[PDB]
RNA sequence: GGGCCCGUAGCUCAGUCUGGAGCGCCUGGCUUUUAACCAGGUGGUCGAGGGUUCAAAUCCCUUCGGGCCCGCCA
């Protein structure tokens, strides 16, 4: 759903919703929304924490798989990063503090990030806690594999600038960098 | 009309075929070698295989006739990619027509594309070892979503040789998961677009030691692990706002794949298709199609240029057949 | 049709007999309350969500602390001497409420300024920023989960 | 270290066959041990310098029976 | 606030009775290499403190965190 156009106690809201998908077994597709709608709740709440910012989480309902947040007026990173390349390096600082402090964020997109006065992480949906630098190597992986397929033609500048933002936050980024090859090996010979 | 003679040799299905322009096959074959005990290779089974196939080739068609070769030059295993080009640069200067080495993804699309429907898909091909979802964006084919340790067919093979059943093991591991009652819980990994099947395998053979029963844990494997294929196709068909869908590979014969995939673009409003058992799994009957394609614009290829392209991707072929 | 009656009372003796006189009411330490959003969400959040506590006026404390424990819930924001938050429905129960408990009218102390709004983050553990409204609203929202 | 050398019926046929393997010979990336693939007349010598040298041998001998039996 | 249970290697569990292995990755072979397969390596001295015990992760207390339960409600 997403689109409620409410405001709670007069803060501009929106009630976020996943439709149940009928194509996949009934049981399955209550715990996957019900597991989906905990973990963004959960990291859309403690990403704020860490500084990096986020919309605003004001009422859960796992019983409905429903999340309320304070909306943010439309202008996704997706549409503005070849517009504004200086977003990509922010969302190089943004996420580089999400693999410092341990938290995984497995659908990085440029969809997943707007951009009107800082950069909100507006959806956190398949995170995850880890340890392991593999993890956040995979993640790096599918920005990566995103920013080809969408704008790969500034592909250059926009890895690049990636790069930057995650070399300004995060200290170990050369081992992950270095751990990612291992992964880049899938393609067989 | 010009023909074509295609070879596929990329796995353990050894295929040979002979197709024309007009819209037709003249002839297909696959011998699928059957794995020994885990040492003979499918380069050994495609060298010992596809003199005997190019044999009812001849029988079928004769030498002169054919106007042209193609081949799997990739993407594939080594040997046996090695294997298929060797046979078709022997065929080429044999028969004194030019030698073609095609890929084998885009084949895939292109022999669906003939055989089913009419359209510019969206298709997830899913095979022994080669997962993952393609389409036509930017004048291209270009992956959108892969598997990043192992494709849904080597999944379900090996977990097969976990629980001993015999290869295959996809329709036994189908019908057992068929007979399974309650789901047991597995990792389900969808990374944007991407899937790690390796989650989802081990957790299901450490839940079958655990000794949960063999239905219900292939039905959780079966259900986990395709339910993350209609997924990563959803998100596609999201990305690229096409038409319709397509499955397509060895895997596509699972009827559960197929009733997900057809329920899912039933809710969605969009067209599912895949093509005749005879043409998912791979053949030479494909590889002869792209060839032809490939040759039919003007798309000629030194025989110097057909070299074995292990790493192949669905964008290094400038597609130029619209 | 009558919204829950939401006053500030400062300067108020507290006496332990109000609880066991038997009524309907809240008393909320009024330096910790960050605003009238800070009440009205935990009203909302009580009304709505699964009970945690056998009486909604108490769910209405503990998901106001937002902490789910009821002990730590009440020694930390359960009102104290002085300024408190006065959570009612009725008028007649209001009027009583106030002779009993004493103090001033003043929604002051509810508004925040510097020292609440440090006393606010050093209890409540709200690392990171944000503003202080949303960001308490969203604390108190995080209860329904594990 | 070892020597491989196939005779065949006609020089067409040795053309055949080792222009037919040499692109896949040169195709090799990294080769399993150090090798050398000649045409003399109507035969063609392999030389083998290297475990890899088993392999080596086992596939050169399906390379070149696979483009014999083609015909 | 209290009772019960959990904590050991990069990951997961035995080992708590009463005094480590598997997984991951690495290396060689397996038709170099893998799809799989076979062998060697990498791996803690066991959440922390106190006491008992020659001898403890292993028995008791406190704490650190995690899960279950008991609630006493101002």
């Amino acid at each position: 759903a997403d689109i409620k156009r409410d405001s709670y106690l007069d803060f501009d809201v929106i009630i976020k919703e996943r439709v149940k998908k009928g194509y996949r077994d009934e049981r399955l597709d209550e715990n996957i929304r019900k597991s989906r709608t905990a973990r963004e709740a959960r990291y859309l709440a403690l990403v704020k924490d860490f500084g990096i910012p986020a919309p605003y989480i004001f009422d859960v309902d796992l019983d409905n798989k429903r999340i309320m947040m304070s909306y943010i007026n439309g202008k996704l990173a997706k549409d503005v990063i070849e517009d504004n390349l200086d977003i990509a390096y922010k969302i190089g600082e943004i996420v580089g503090k999400l693999h410092k402090n341990d938290v995984i964020h497995n659908d990085l997109t440029t969809s997943n990030f707007i951009f009107d006065k800082d950069l909100y992480i507006i959806d956190f949906g398949l995170g995850k806690i880890s340890n392991l630098d593999r993890d956040k190597a995979v993640d790096l992986i599918v920005f990566k594999k995103a920013v080809l397929s969408t704008h790969h033609e500034k592909f250059d500048e926009i890895w690049e600038r990636f790069l930057e933002g995650y070399k300004s936050v995060y200290d170990r980024w050369e081992i992950i960098l270095e751990l990612m090859k291992d992964v880049e090996r899938r393609a067989r010979y | 009309p010009m023909i074509c003679l295609g070879l596929e040799g990329t796995a353990e299905k050894t295929g040979v075929g002979i197709v024309t322009s007009d819209g037709e096959v003249l002839f297909n074959k696959t011998i699928m070698y059957k794995p020994p005990k885990q040492p003979r290779e499918a380069a050994d089974h495609h060298a010992e295989t596809f003199p005997k196939l190019i044999k009812e080739a001849f029988e079928v068609v004769d030498k002169n006739e054919i106007d042209l070769i193609a081949f799997s030059q990739g993407p594939g295993l080594g040997p046996s990619l090695r294997v298929t080009a060797t046979v078709a640069r022997t065929l080429s200067l044999t028969l004194k027509k030019p030698i073609i080495g095609v890929n084998h993804c885009i084949a895939h699309i292109e022999i669906g594309k003939l055989t089913t429907e009419a359209e510019d898909p969206l298709t997830l091909y899913v095979s022994g070892g080669n997962t993952q979802v393609i389409a036509y964006v930017s004048k291209k084919y270009r992956v959108f979503g892969e598997t990043l340790d192992i494709a849904v067919g080597n999944c379900l093979d090996q977990f097969a040789r976990y629980v001993n059943l015999p290869h295959p093991g996809g329709p036994y591991i189908e019908e057992l998961a068929r007979k399974g009652k309650k789901l047991v819980d597995l990792p389900y990994t969808v990374k944007g677009m991407d899937i790690a099947f390796s989650g989802l395998l081990t957790a299901a053979m450490r839940a079958y030691d655990a000794g949960e029963r063999l239905e219900d844990i292939c039905y959780s494997l079966q259900e986990y692990a395709f339910s993350m294929l209609t997924e990563i196709t959803e998100r596609a068909l999201a990305h690229t706002n096409k038409g319709e869908v397509m499955l397509v590979g060895g895997v596509a014969a699972n009827n559960r794949l197929r009733e997900m995939l057809k329920a899912m673009c039933e809710g969605q409003n969009v067209d599912f298709y895949v093509p005749p058992k005879e043409f998912c799994g791979d053949n030479g009957a494909m590889i002869a199609w792209l060839g032809l394609l490939m040759h039919k614009n003007g798309r000629w290829m030194s025989l110097d240029e057909t070299k074995i392209i292990p790493n192949y991707r669905t964008d290094m072929v400038e597609v130029n057949w619209i | 049709m009558d919204p829950m009656i939401i006053r500030g009372i400062r300067g108020a003796r507290i006496n332990n007999e109000i609880f066991n006189l038997g009524l309907k009411f809240q008393i909320l330490n009024a330096d910790v309350v960050a605003t009238k959003k800070h009440v009205l969400h935990a009203i909302n959040q009580a009304k709505t969500k699964k009970p945690i506590a056998k009486s909604f006026w108490m769910e209405i404390l503990v998901r106001a602390s937002g902490q789910r424990q009821i002990h730590e819930a009440i020694k930390i924001i359960g009102a104290k001497d002085g300024n408190v938050c006065l959570i009612c429905e009725d008028e007649e129960t209001f009027r009583k409420i106030y002779e009993l408990i004493g103090g001033e009218i003043d929604d002051s102390v509810l508004e925040i300024n510097e020292d609440k709004e440090r006393l606010i983050r050093e209890i409540f553990k709200i690392r990171g920023f944000g503003n202080v409204v949303e960001r308490v609203l969203e604390k108190i929202a995080l209860i329904e989960l594990k | 270290q070892a020597k491989i050398e196939i005779e065949f019926p006609s020089e067409d046929v040795a053309k055949v066959v080792y222009e037919a393997v040499l692109y896949e010979h040169l195709s090799v990336p990294y080769r399993r041990s150090e090798i050398d693939f000649k045409l003399e007349g109507k035969k063609i010598i392999l030389d083998i310098k290297a475990s890899a040298l088993r392999g080596t041998v086992n596939s050169y001998l399906r390379w070149i029976k696979a483009a014999i039996d083609v015909i």
